[PDB]
C-alpha cells in the first residue's frame, strides 16, 4: 500500500513553557513546547515578538533550561517521548538564525517499565547533572561536565518504587534531591544526596517527615529561604529541617492545584493553577533573626482570578502571565495591583487559538464554491467552541460546554452538535451560563450532595450566523454516544438520529439504550420515532437508505417502514464491540477498541451479514477509517497510524495483513473524506490540535519519493540530530519496526526550503535524468493537494 | 461388579458393559485398571 | 523459544495455567516416564485435544509436577502426582518415538501485556495526581473519574475505558466469586490480571472448547473480558449428550471445604473428574446405596447419578449423618453451559 501524509495544520497545544535568557544575555525568551514544534519568542513591552520556530523530530515531552558556568547565554536541554536527548544551543550569525547541538544521546534503558507516574526531568540549579526520573525504582543521573559529548548516564536504584515528584535543593554544599514518596503507610517526603564520586544517594540534610495523604507536588524554594514546599489540596507545608509551617485555608479546597512556577527570583512570590482555570498567588513572608538569617514566618495564599484551564505557568517580567492549555486557547493574562469591580485582578491582553482537543470534525460547502470548509469540535469543559477552518484561516464559535459530535445537514442549513456539561447536584445546578441553556428554543426528553452529573444536550445549530437556534435535553443518567444525519428509506424529510446509551453508575455495561429521531423543520425539533434496546448504541451509519446501528456487541439493520418506525431486518453478534463502524458500499468495517477489525459485507439477496475478513491483534486503537474497497487505515497505540489491506487459500482471504506503518506523533481521534483546497484525501484530526490529510500515491511516485526521502535525510540537518527513520518507526513502547507504504509529507515539502547548493546534492543521480526544476514541479504539485 | 470409571454398580454383567461402553472416554483401560 | 517435551498420554484434559492436576499412574512406561522426568526438569506438557482421536494437538500446557509419591501395595508400582500448569505453547510438530512416547516440538507462548489506556493521551501536568491512596462503591466512583480524568480529550466516556481497565474488571470477577464462595478472603486470589485471569479460568464451568478458546487468547484484559462474558451471560448447565436437559443453574453452585467451587478430584481407580458442588440438582437418577469408601469429601457417603434421558453418568449426591446434609457433585466433563 501507497500513501502520502502531509500536515495541513501545525499542532497548537502548549506541552509546556519555559522562560530564560536563551536567544541572548541581554534579553528575555520565552520557549513554548507544542507537539513536536519549539517556538521561540523575544518578551517585549508590547508582548511577545516570534524570533524562532523550529520542528524536532520528537514529542517535546522534557524542556529546561540552564546556564553552566563559562556561558554566556542559557543552554536548553529537551528529553523527547522516544528518549532522544539533546543539550542544544541558540546561536545567531548575523541575519541568519540556525540552532546548534551542543549534545546528542539517546538515555533509554532496556529492560524496564515506564513510571506510571510519567517522564519527570530536573537540573541541579548549580547546574552539576541532569536528573531523569523514567522508570521505576530508578534514578538516571546525567553529569554536565564539557566531555559528555554523547549524554552518556549512570543509573541510581532508588528503593521507593512510587515516587509522586522530585526536584533539586537550592542551597547545599552537594546536589540534594526531595521527592514525595508513596507507600502503604502514606506519603511520605524524603531527601537524598546525589554523589558522582561515589555514583550513589547518601543520606539527606534533614530526614523523611509524613505529609499530606495527597501531597503531589514538589517547590524548591530559592535562597535565602531554602527548603521545599508540598502541595495537595488540602494543606499546603514548608519543610526546612526542623522548620514546620503547614497552612490548610478554604479557598484551594475545591479544586487540584496542577501547576506551579516561580514569579520573583527569591522566591517570595508563586503562581498556582489549578484544573478549572483559577490562578492562585502564594506568599512567602520573611523574618530576619538579629544577627542571623532570613527565615520563612508563615504562608498565605488568595484567589488573583480565573484564566483558561492552565497546564503551564511562566511569569513574564512587567507582570504579565503566559497562561498556556491544552483544552483551550493560551493566552497572556495581566495582574494588576488593585481588583477589577467583579472582584479579579486577571485580565486578557492576549489569545492564541488552539484547535485541539478535535473530538469530532466534518467537512461542509457552506458558500457552495467547490471548496469545502471544516468545522470541529474543539476543547473540554468551559473552553469548548467549534472551529470553522477555510483557506490557513480559523474563525472560533464558543460554546463554554464540552463538544462531542458533529453532522451537518445541508436541506435544514444547520450543525447538530452533541455537547455535554457538568452541572452539581446541590435537582441539579449549573455552574455557568452555556451554549445548551441560552438556547433561543429549549426542549427536554420525556418517555449525593456535591456529586457532578453530566447533563447531555443535542443542539442545532444555524451555519451562517452560528446561533444556537435549538437545544434538547436528554433523560436524567443518559449518554449520547453517536451522531448521524441522514434519509432513510423512501422518506424524503432528513432527520438527525441519535444513539444514546443509559448509564447507571451500579452498572458495569450499559444494559439500556434508545435510538431516536428528530427532525428540524419551522424552527422545532420534534422527536418523529424512538427505538429501545437492550444495549449502549455506540456507532450508527446511514447503509443504502438503513440505519446500522453497533448495540453493545452486535450490529443490527434498522429499516423505515412507511409507518415511520425503525424495523429490525437482520442482526450479526460478532463477538466484539462494535465501537467503530464504518461503511462502503456493500462493505462494512467493525472494530473495538482493541484493535479487533473485522470486515462484513452485506449480502442483499439473502438478507444476512456475512464475515469477509478479520484481524485481532491486541493493541489500543483512537479511529479507524476506510480509505478505498480494499484498503483501511486506523490509529494505533503510541501514536501511530497503520493499513490494512484485504486480499489462493481461504485463510489468506480470511486475514488483513498489515501493509503500513508510521508514527504520527498524535493521538488521532476522527477521521474524515473530503479536501479543502493523488486518489482521495482522508482529513484527519488529533488531540494537539494537528490537522493531517492522507492520499494514495501512485507506485511510480511512491518510489520517486521515497527515494527523494532517503536522499533528504543525508542533507537536512534536524535539531538535536535525530535520524528521521529512528522518528517515524512504528512504536509500542517496547517495540519498534520501520516505517512503510508512507511517505512523510512535511519532510518532501521541506526539499522547496533548501538552497539551490544543497538542492543539487539532493537531485544528483535520482531516477533522463531529472533535474531540480522537475523536482520542483513535483513538489509543487504535492504542496497544491493541502 | 464395579464401572472402573464412574462407580456404578451392577449384579450382572451385560449392564455393566452398556454402562462402560455408554462413556463418551477414551475408556484407556491399559492404562487404567 | 522452541522447545521438546514428552507427553503422559493417559492425561486427558485442557490444563490451565495454575491449576492443580493430580493424577495417579499404573502401565509401567508412565512410570519410568516420571520417574526418569522428576529427576531432570519437571516439564510434564498436556496437549489440548481438538480431536478426540488423540492424534490432532494445536495448543497445550507445560505442566510442572510440584508432589510425587508412591504407593507399592496390590504388589505393583501405582504412583500418585500433583501437577501444575506453568506456560501455554503452540504445537509445532508431534515427533512421536514409535514407543508411544509422544514427543512434542513446540514453543512457549508470550502474554501480550498492554499498557493502561490512558498513557497516550494522558494530560503530563495532572499526571503526578495519577498515584493515589488504595483503600467501596464511592472509592470505586472516585477511582474511575480520578484514572480516566482525560477521556475529555478522546471521543469515548470514563465507562467505556472502564470496561477495559484492569482493576475495575478485577473487581467484578471478585464479587461475583465471592457470591459462590461465601468464604473466599480479599487475599486469597492473586493481585495481577495474567495470574487472576488463570486462576478465574480454572473455576468456572467450562467444557472443553470455551477453554481452548480462553487457552488461547494472549491478552490479559481479553481473558478477563472473556471470562466476564461466560460468567455473566451463561447461567445453566445442560447434559452434554443430551444437550437439551437442564441440570442446574449457575446460582446453585456451592463451594465446600477451602476449595473452590470446582476442584479436581481421582477416583480409585485413577480417572480424573473436575467436580463441581451445588446444592440441588434435578433430571437426575440415583442408583446405587450410600456408601463411604473413598469418599472425596470425609463423612459424607455417596450414591452414583445419572440423567434420565441418555442415562450418561453425570455426578453423585452427597449425604452424611449428623451441614448442609445433601448436596451434588457434577463431573465437568458431562456439563455443557448454556444461554438461558
Ligand atoms: N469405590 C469406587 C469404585 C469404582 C469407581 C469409583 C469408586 C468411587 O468412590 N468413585 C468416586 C465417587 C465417590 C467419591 O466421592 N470419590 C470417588 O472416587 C468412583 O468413581
Ligand atoms: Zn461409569
Ligand atoms: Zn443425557
Amino acid at each position: 500500500s501507497y500513501n502520502y501524509v502531509v500536515t495541513a495544520q501545525k499542532p497548537t497545544a502548549v506541552n509546556g513553557c519555559v522562560t530564560g535568557h536563551f536567544t541572548s544575555a541581554e534579553d528575555l525568551n520565552l520557549l513554548i513546547a507544542k507537539n513536536t514544534r519549539l517556538e521561540i519568542y523575544v518578551v517585549t513591552a508590547e508582548g511577545l515578538r516570534p524570533v524562532k520556530e523550529v520542528g524536532m523530530y520528537g514529542k517535546i515531552a522534557v524542556m529546561e533550561l540552564f546556564r553552566p558556568k563559562g556561558e554566556s547565554k542559557d543552554l536548553l536541554f529537551i528529553l523527547t517521548a522516544k528518549y532522544n536527548a539533546c543539550i542544544l544551543e541558540y546561536k545567531q550569525s548575523g541575519e541568519s538564525i540556525d540552532i546548534i547541538t551542543r549534545a546528542h544521546g539517546n538515555v533509554q534503558d532496556r529492560i524496564g517499565r515506564p513510571s506510571e507516574t510519567g517522564i519527570i526531568g530536573i537540573i541541579d540549579p548549580e547546574c552539576r547533572m541532569i536528573g531523569l526520573r523514567l522508570y521505576d525504582g530508578l534514578f538516571k543521573v546525567i553529569p554536565l561536565d564539557r566531555d559528555n559529548k554523547e549524554l552518556k548516564a549512570f543509573n541510581i536504584r532508588l528503593e521507593e518504587l512510587h515516587v509522586i515528584d522530585v526536584k533539586f535543593l537550592y542551597g547545599c554544599q552537594a546536589p540534594t534531591i526531595c521527592f514525595v514518596y508513596q507507600d502503604p503507610q502514606g506519603r511520605h517526603v524524603k531527601t537524598y544526596e546525589v554523589s558522582l564520586r561515589e555514583k550513589e544517594f547518601n543520606k539527606g540534610p534533614w530526614k523523611q517527615e509524613n505529609v499530606e495523604a495527597e501531597a503531589s507536588m514538589v517547590i524548591a524554594v530559592p535562597e535565602p529561604f531554602g527548603g521545599a514546599i508540598i502541595i495537595g489540596q488540602e494543606s499546603i507545608t514548608y519543610h526546612n529541617g526542623d522548620k514546620y509551617l503547614a497552612i490548610a485555608p478554604p479557598i484551594i479546597k475545591q479544586s487540584t492545584i496542577v501547576c506551579h512556577n516561580r514569579v520573583d527570583p527569591n522566591g517570595s512570590r508563586y503562581l498556582l493553577g489549578d484544573m478549572e482555570g483559577r490562578l492562585f498567588m502564594l506568599l512567602l513572608e520573611k523574618e530576619e533573626q538579629m544577627d542571623g538569617t532570613v527565615t520563612l514566618k508563615d504562608l498565605r495564599v488568595e484567589l488573583l482570578g480565573e484564566t483558561s484551564i492552565a497546564e503551564c505557568l511562566t511569569y513574564l517580567d512587567n507582570g504579565v502571565v503566559f497562561v498556556g492549555s491544552r483544552l483551550g486557547d493560551s493566552q497572556l493574562v495581566k495582574l494588576n495591583v488593585d481588583s477589577n469591580e467583579q472582584g479579579s485582578y486577571v485580565v486578557a491582553m492576549e489569545t492564541f487559538t488552539n484547535l485541539g482537543p478535535i473530538v469530532d470534525m466534518c467537512v461542509v460547502d457552506l458558500e457552495r464554491q467547490g471548496q469545502g470548509q471544516l468545522v470541529t469540535c474543539s476543547g473540554a469543559f468551559k473552553e469548548g467552541s467549534l472551529r470553522i477552518i477555510r483557506n490557513l484561516h480559523i474563525r472560533t464559535v464558543p460554546l463554554y460546554e464540552s463538544p462531542r459530535k458533529i453532522c451537518y445537514q445541508e436541506v435544514s442549513q444547520c450543525f447538530g452538535v452533541l455537547s455535554s456539561r457538568i452541572e452539581v447536584q446541590d435537582g441539579t445546578t449549573a455552574l455557568r451560563p452555556s451554549a445548551s441553556t441560552q438556547a433561543l428554543s429549549s426542549s427536554v426528553s420525556s418517555s449525593s450532595f456535591g456529586e457532578e452529573v453530566e447533563v447531555h444536550n443535542l443542539l442545532i445549530i444555524d451555519q451562517h450566523t452560528f446561533e444556537v437556534l435549538h437545544a434538547h435535553q436528554f433523560l436524567q443518567n443518559e449518554y449520547a454516544l453517536s451522531l448521524v444525519s441522514c434519509k432513510l428509506g423512501k422518506d424524503p424529510n432528513t432527520y438527525f438520529i441519535v444513539g444514546t446509551a443509559m448509564v447507571y453508575p451500579e452498572e458495569a455495561e450499559p444494559k439500556q439504550g434508545r435510538i431516536v429521531v428528530f427532525q428540524y423543520s419551522d424552527g422545532k425539533l420534534q422527536t418523529v420515532a424512538e427505538k429501545e434496546v437492550k444495549g449502549a448504541v455506540y456507532s450508527m451509519v446511514e447503509f443504502n437508505g438503513k440505519l446500522l446501528a453497533s448495540i453493545n456487541s452486535t450490529v443490527r439493520l434498522y429499516e423505515w417502514t412507511t409507518e415511520k418506525e425503525l424495523r429490525t431486518e437482520c442482526n450479526h453478534y460478532n463477538n466484539i464491540m462494535a465501537l467503530y463502524l464504518k461503511t462502503k458500499g456493500d462493505f462494512i468495517l467493525v472494530g473495538d477498541l482493541m484493535r479487533s477489525v473485522l470486515l462484513l459485507a452485506y449480502k442483499p439477496m439473502e438478507g444476512n451479514f456475512e464475515e469477509i475478513a478479520r484481524d485481532f491483534n491486541p493493541n489500543w486503537m483512537s479511529a479507524v477509517e476506510i480509505l478505498d474497497d480494499d484498503n483501511f487505515l486506523g490509529a494505533e497505540n503510541a501514536f501511530n497510524l497503520f493499513v490494512c489491506q484485504k486480499d489462493t487459500t481461504d485463510e489468506e482471504r480470511q486475514h488483513l495483513q498489515e501493509v503500513g506503518l508510521f508514527h504520527l506523533g498524535e493521538f488521532v481521534n476522527v477521521f474524515c473524506h473530503g479536501s479543502l483546497v493523488t486518489q482521495g484525501s482522508v482529513l484527519f484530526g488529533t488531540v494537539n490540535g494537528m490537522i493531517g490529510l492522507v492520499t494514495s500515491l501512485s507506485e511510480s511516485w511512491y518510489n520517486l519519493l521515497l527515494d527523494m526521502q532517503n536522499r533528504l535525510n543525508k542533507v537536512i540537518k534536524s535539531v538535536g540530530k535525530i535520524e528521521h527513520s529512528f522518528w517515524r518507526s512504528f512504536h509500542t513502547e517496547r517495540k519498534t519496526e520501520p516505517a512503510t507504504g508512507f511517505i512523510d509529507g512535511d519532510l518532501i515539502e521541506s526539499f522547496l526550503d533548501i538552497s539551490r547548493p544543497k538542492m543539487q546534492e539532493v537531485v544528483a543521480n535520482l531516477q533522463r535524468e531529472a533535474t531540480a526544476d522537475d523536482l520542483i514541479k513535483v513538489v509543487e504539485e504535492l504542496t497544491r493537494i493541502h | 461388579l464395579f464401572c472402573p470409571i464412574c462407580g456404578f454398580t451392577c449384579r450382572q454383567k451385560g449392564n455393566l458393559l452398556r454402562h462402560i461402553n455408554l462413556h463418551t472416554g477414551e475408556k484407556l483401560f491399559k492404562y487404567h485398571l | 523459544s522452541c522447545q521438546v517435551i514428552p507427553v503422559l498420554p493417559q492425561v486427558m484434559m485442557i490444563l490451565i495455567p495454575g491449576q492443580t492436576l493430580p493424577l495417579q499412574l499404573f502401565h509401567p512406561q508412565e512410570v519410568s516416564m516420571v520417574r526418569n522426568l522428576i529427576q531432570k526438569d519437571r516439564t510434564f506438557a498436556v496437549l489440548a485435544y481438538s480431536n478426540v482421536q488423540e492424534r490432532e494437538a494445536q495448543f497445550g500446557t507445560t505442566a510442572e509436577i510440584y508432589a510425587y509419591r508412591e504407593e507399592q501395595d496390590f504388589g505393583i508400582e501405582i504412583v500418585k502426582v500433583k501437577a501444575i500448569g506453568r506456560q501455554r505453547f503452540k504445537v509445532l510438530e508431534l515427533r512421536t518415538q514409535s514407543d508411544g512416547i509422544q514427543q512434542a516440538k513446540v514453543q512457549i507462548l508470550p502474554e501480550c501485556v498492554l499498557p493502561s489506556t490512558m498513557s497516550a493521551v494522558q494530560l503530563e501536568s495532572l499526571n503526578k495526581c495519577q498515584i493515589f491512596p488504595s483503600k467501596s462503591y464511592k472509592w470505586w466512583q472516585k477511582y474511575q473519574k480520578r484514572k480516566f480524568h482525560c477521556a475529555n480529550l478522546t471521543s469515548w466516556p470514563r465507562w467505556l475505558y472502564s470496561l477495559y481497565d484492569a482493576e475495575t474488571l478485577m473487581d467484578r470477577i471478585k464479587k461475583q466469586l465471592r457470591e459462590w464462595d461465601e468464604n473466599l478472603k480479599d487475599d486469597s486470589l492473586p493481585s495481577n490480571p495474567i495470574d487472576f485471569s488463570y486462576r478465574v479460568a480454572a473455576c468456572l464451568p467450562i467444557d472443553d472448547v470455551l477453554r481452548i478458546q480462553l487457552l488461547k487468547i494472549g491478552s490479559a484484559i481479553q481473558r478477563l473480558r472473556c471470562e466476564l462474558d461466560i460468567m455473566n451471560k451463561c447461567t445453566s448447565l445442560c447434559c452434554k449428550q443430551c444437550q437439551e436437559t437442564e441440570i442446574t443453574t449457575k446460582n446453585e453452585i456451592f463451594s465446600l471445604s477451602l476449595c473452590g467451587p470446582m476442584a479436581a478430584y481421582v477416583n480409585p481407580h485413577g480417572y480424573v473428574h473436575e467436580t463441581l458442588t451445588v446444592y440441588k440438582a434435578c433430571n437426575l437418577n440415583l442408583i446405587g446405596r450410600p456408601s463411604t469408601e473413598h469418599s472425596w469429601f470425609p463423612g459424607y457417603a455417596w450414591t452414583v447419578a445419572q440423567c434420565k434421558i441418555c442415562a450418561s453418568h453425570i455426578g453423585w449426591k452427597f449425604t452424611a449423618t449428623k451441614s448442609p446434609q445433601k448436596f451434588w457433585g457434577l463431573t465437568r466433563s458431562a456439563l455443557l453451559p448454556t444461554i438461558p
